[PDB]
């Protein structure tokens, strides 16, 4: 699942 | 010990098939139960003789005739006799006790029938209620990630023990039915109830039971199909689809499939692609092999309501779990302690398969504030640990749910990015394209991929390592933490060593490399490249590359595309800022931003003083681009947090309205008055926080442009003049400056708010009132379900504790209503560890400290629950903000006194 992962 | 009570499965049985029907059932029965049927069959193969089968089961009632399994041989094979079949709860087993042993070669056929609830958690076979309307509708969905697959059907549910599946579902026949594969045909009806349907999916490749996913549903899609034939799907809320908010899904979708057969140079491994956006899918996205789920907010996109920040999160979520299709999904590790790998590339190479599809927006940056700087906060601390964990200590569902951490995702992420950047990116590819070729339809570990890796780096000349791919990323993966690479520029000297925030912290994790590693570094002197160098595992080196003369500079870790930090003596950091000062551009923007991320975490860590820090955001005031700015910002709301109540925050306010000014004027005249957006996505980040930096700082010219908007809007409520990209600051300020026409308006806009993210954003600025008044009148609404959603009620109060003038009053207002501790904790668990972490969050004095414990006092009865753990980190936090603050409070005052003018 998931990620991406903001900044 | 019996095999029943340990944890992993035997290797004495081996699937091969299944079919599986799964018959939700989405009208409660006369009691408020939701329950869903099935039936199943599992062929497998006996490899070494046994009387026992042990398959995992969870959560099912079985009302198989006879025993809760029927047991048969395949061709002409016999069977034993059952002697009998229990469920063992605690190791989630169904256990089949035979009164004879299986043979070597012969397969055999399983079949169950069984049924459990169709809840609403988001687990195994799961239901899932919105409203379209003032209907509520449920729809039956999957998340079988990691261990719940067993919950939906029995079935060898380890990772290792892939399958080929046969799905049926059986759902009202007004209802779409979809599953990894495409549909056999059309649905036929029912026999026993024709208001009912049967669809039959073709059967899919050899696969992980976690990657298994059905749905029935409403739903409706947009798709395009792909030259190769491929169909392409984006499913979502019928009127999600009529609105166009899933165009942009589907827009990026076949560029990014592309992107990715050619850099794993390998097919697509499925005929088709379905995506779905689900409301309040709490997982955020799973990579279900050609059923990929995500929760609304990051599949659709509203272009008249979203920002851009929204668009770089829709693009990079897809690439991301497109990139399982073939890392995870068709190359599978074979146990979640490797788990790291999968999460890790995939997490690296969203931002490869994003950029493919918006390759003006350099969305490659990204993973630097987003991953790498992100993930240090938490591996430069003794609590720590290794990317690695023994497949032998990862053997309970908690135990593999632990692996799905920052560390995994975000190191990961980094650890493999400076991987592929010192074998270079070709060479990278060409063992990545070997490792999932020679593994396809299998399993692997991360040995396995660090061969084929070194398989690549033996058949080439140009590329030399000083030791093999395993020995260096063993350094990586192996231990925790990172170094910090000290450069002593008049030598040349070069040391490394662990790095931790904390001067003060006690290790007590044990390296076996004694936290030393083998570390590529780039370097750049005086804006030009200079030759690659490794640093061995040893504390100290030399080389000429890192000595300079005195009106020289060198710069290491270019991009930043090592994971570590450097810091050098105070002359070339003198020399870098004069460079930052005079000529900006000659330093690559990730290492403007670099200089500012580090020297903060350097500070910290006292290993320069906090001024050389602050010293490193002089240069801003003629910065026009996105990162070195967010180093800034990232770095500075602690400053802000700590001293926003003090007399540090005049000298503040005033060096950052300084520094600010410029960039606010330049994107003024840019943006033609603020009527056109800039072209690409940093240096609208860029405006964002400009704008964002200069009204939170009393920029006259920001809280002008503010009113000014707002008021527009006010006078024309339909027609918003404000562009999502402002939105949250616009209104925040806004509100700030004014009173209860403001307010008022705002929360009326909020309480007819159609979209999740703009209601977010009104929520959030309606906590920016400067009168006490409204703050306590808004705080007596968050705990009212009529005014503001449960989910989102400590999100609010902690918005209102934010603004200095809220933090007392939300502050009294969680130590006061506490006891709706006995009201939250029984009905929906209430994420009370985040409200604790944010009203205690500015707390930095004696005074405070003895506040919070005099608070804690009440733990007799009421308790804390989920934030009891909450509570005590506030109380460490406390008294690191004292110590931090009385260190460093003078110090920082004179410095903004200082460079205010
Ligand atoms: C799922 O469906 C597939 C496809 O129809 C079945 O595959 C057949 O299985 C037997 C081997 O046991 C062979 O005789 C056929 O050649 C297979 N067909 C194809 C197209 O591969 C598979 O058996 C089914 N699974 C189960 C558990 O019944
Ligand atoms: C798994 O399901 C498949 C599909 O229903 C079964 O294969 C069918 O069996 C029926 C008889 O019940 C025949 O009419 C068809 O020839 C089969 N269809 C296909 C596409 O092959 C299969 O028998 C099931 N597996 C087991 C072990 O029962
Ligand atoms: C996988 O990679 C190989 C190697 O680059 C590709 O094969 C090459 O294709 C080009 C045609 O554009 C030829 O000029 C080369 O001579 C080919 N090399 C070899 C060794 O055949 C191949 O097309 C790629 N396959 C996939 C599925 O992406
Ligand atoms: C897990 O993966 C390994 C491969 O990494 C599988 O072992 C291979 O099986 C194939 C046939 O599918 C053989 O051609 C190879 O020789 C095997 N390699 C080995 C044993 O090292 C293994 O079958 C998979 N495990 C399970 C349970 O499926
Ligand atoms: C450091 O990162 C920058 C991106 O921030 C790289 O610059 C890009 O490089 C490629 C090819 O040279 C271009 O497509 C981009 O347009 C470049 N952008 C800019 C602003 O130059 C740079 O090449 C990286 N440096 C190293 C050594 O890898
Ligand atoms: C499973 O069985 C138990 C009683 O044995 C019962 O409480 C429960 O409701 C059953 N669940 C379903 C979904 O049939
Ligand atoms: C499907 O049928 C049910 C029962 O009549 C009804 O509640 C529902 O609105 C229908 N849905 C669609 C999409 O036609
Ligand atoms: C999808 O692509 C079309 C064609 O380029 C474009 O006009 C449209 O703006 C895109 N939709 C979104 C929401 O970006
Ligand atoms: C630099 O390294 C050499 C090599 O061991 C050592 O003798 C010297 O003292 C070091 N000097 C400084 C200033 O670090
Ligand atoms: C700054 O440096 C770059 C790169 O050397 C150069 O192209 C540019 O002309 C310089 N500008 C000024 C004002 O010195
Ligand atoms: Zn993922």
């Amino acid at each position: 699942a998931a990620a991406a992962a903001a900044a | 010990s019996k095999p029943w009570n340990r944890y992993r499965l035997p290797t004495t049985l081996l699937p091969d098939s299944y079919n599986v029907t799964l018959r939700p059932y989405l009208t409660p029965n006369a009691d408020g139960l939701y329950i869903f049927k099935g039936k199943s069959i599992v062929r497998f193969l006996c490899q070494e003789p046994t009387d026992v089968i042990i398959i995992h089961s969870k959560k099912l009632n079985y009302t198989t005739q006879g025993h809760m399994v029927v047991l048969r041989g395949v061709g002409d094979s016999q069977v034993p006799e059952i002697d009998r079949t229990e469920l063992v709860e605690l190791t989630e087993y169904l256990v089949v006790h035979l009164k004879g042993s299986l043979q070597p070669g012969h397969m055999y056929e399983m079949e169950s029938e069984f049924q459990g609830e169709l809840a609403d958690d988001l687990a195994g076979f799961y239901r899932s209620e919105y409203m379209e309307g003032n209907v509520k509708k449920v729809l039956a969905t999957t998340q079988m990630q990691s261990t719940d697959a067993r919950k939906s059907f029995p079935c060898f549910d380890e990772p290792a023990m892939k399958a080929t599946f046969n799905i049926t579902l059986i759902h009202p026949n007004n209802l779409t039915a979809l599953s990894n594969m495409p549909p056999k045909g059309s649905s036929t009806p029912l026999a026993e109830d024709p208001n009912w349907s049967v669809t039959e999916f073709e059967t899919t490749p050899v696969m992980s039971t976690y990657l298994l996913a059905y749905i029935v549903s409403e739903f409706q899609s947009v798709n395009e199909t792909a030259q190769n034939g491929v169909l392409i799907r984006i499913w979502a809320r019928p009127n999600a689809i009529a609105e166009g908010h899933g165009m942009y899904a589907l827009n990026v979708t076949g560029p990014i499939l592309n992107f990715f057969a050619n850099h794993y140079n390998t097919s697509y491994p499925l005929p088709k692609s379905d995506q779905i956006a689900l409301p309040d899918f709490n997982a955020g996205a799973m990579e279900n092999w050609g059923l990929v789920t995500y929760r609304e907010n990051a599949l659709l996109f509203d272009p008249q309501s979203s920002s851009i920040s929204n668009k770089e999160r829709v693009v990079t979520v897809i690439a991301h779990q497109l990139a399982h299709q073939w890392f995870g999904n068709l190359v599978t590790l074979a146990w979640w302690n490797d788990l790291w790998l999968n999460e890790g590339f995939a997490s690296y190479v969203e931002y490869l398969g994003a950029d493919h599809a918006e390759p003006t927006w350099n969305l490659k940056d990204l993973i630097v504030p987003g991953d790498v700087y992100r993930v240090m906060a938490v591996d430069a601390l003794a609590s720590s640990h290794p990317l690695t964990t023994p497949a032998e200590e990862v053997n309970t569902p908690a135990q593999i749910s632990e692996m799905f951490d920052s560390i995994s995702y975000s190191k990961g992420a980094s650890v493999i990015r400076m991987l592929s950047n010192f074998l270079t990116e070709d060479l990278f590819k060409e063992g990545l394209a070997s490792y999932l070729h020679a593994f396809a339809y299998q399993n692997t570990t991360y040995l396995d991929l660090w061969e084929h890796l070194q398989k690549a780096v033996d058949a080439q000349t140009s590329i030399r390592l000083p030791d093999t791919v395993r020995a260096i990323m063993d350094r990586w993966t192996l231990q925790m933490g990172f170094p910090v690479i000290t450069v002593d520029t008049k030598t040349g000297n070069i040391s490394q060593k662990h790095f931790l925030l904390d001067s003060e912290s006690n290790v007590t994790r044990s390296s076996a490399f004694d936290y030393l590693w083998i570390v590529p570094i780039s370097s750049i002197k005086n804006g030009v490249m200079q030759d690659h160098y490794w640093l061995r595992d040893v504390s100290q080196a030399q080389n000429d590359l890192f000595k300079t003369a005195s009106d020289d500079w060198v710069l290491l870790n270019v991009n930043v595309t090592g994971y570590f930090q450097v810091n050098y003596d105070e002359d070339n950091w003198r020399m870098i800022q004069h460079q930052l000062q005079t000529n900006l551009s000659v330093i690559p923007v990730i290492n403007r931003a670099q200089v500012i991320y580090d020297s903060f975490n350097l500070a910290t860590a006292h290993m320069v003083p906090v001024t050389l820090a602050l010293d490193n955001t002089l240069f801003l005031n003629g910065e026009k681009e996105y990162m070195p700015w967010q180093a800034a910002l990232s770095s500075l709301s602690y400053f802000s947090l700590m001293f926003d109540r003090s007399e540090v925050y005049g000298p503040m306010k005033k060096y950052l309205r300084k520094q600010v000014e410029p960039l606010f004027q330049h994107f003024e005249t840019l943006t033609k008055n603020w009527t056109e957006r800039p072209e690409n996505l940093m240096d609208q980040y860029s405006e964002i926080n400009a704008i964002s930096t200069a009204c939170s700082n009393g920029l006259p010219q920001c809280e002008n442009l503010a009113k000014t908007l707002f008021d527009q809007w006010m006078s024309d409520p339909e027609n918003n003049p404000i562009h999502p990209n402002l939105r949250s600051t616009i209104y925040c300020n806004a509100i700030a400056q004014g009173g209860q026409d403001q307010w008022d308006f705002a929360w009326g806009q909020l309480q007819q708010a159609q979209l999740v993210n703009e209601a977010d954003k009104l929520r959030s600025a309606l906590a920016c009132s400067n009168e006490v008044w409204l703050l306590n009148r808004y705080l007596g609404y968050t705990l009212n379900p009529d005014l503001i959603r449960k989910q989102d009620a400590t999100s609010t109060i902690n918005s209102i504790a934010s603004n200095v003038i809220g933090q007392p009053l939300a502050w009294d207002f969680v130590q006061s209503n506490w006891k709706k501790l006995f009201q939250d904790y029984g009905g929906g668990s209430f994420s009370f560890s985040n409200l604790i972490q944010g009203v205690t969050r500015r707390f930095s004095s004696e005074f405070e400290l003895q506040q919070l414990e005099q608070f804690k006092k009440n733990n007799m009865d009421v308790g804390f629950g989920s934030g009891t753990r909450a509570l005590e980190q506030a109380l460490e936090k406390t008294k690191a903000n004292i110590k931090w603050v009385k260190e460093n409070k003078e110090v920082v005052l004179n410095w903004f006194i200082e460079h205010s003018s």
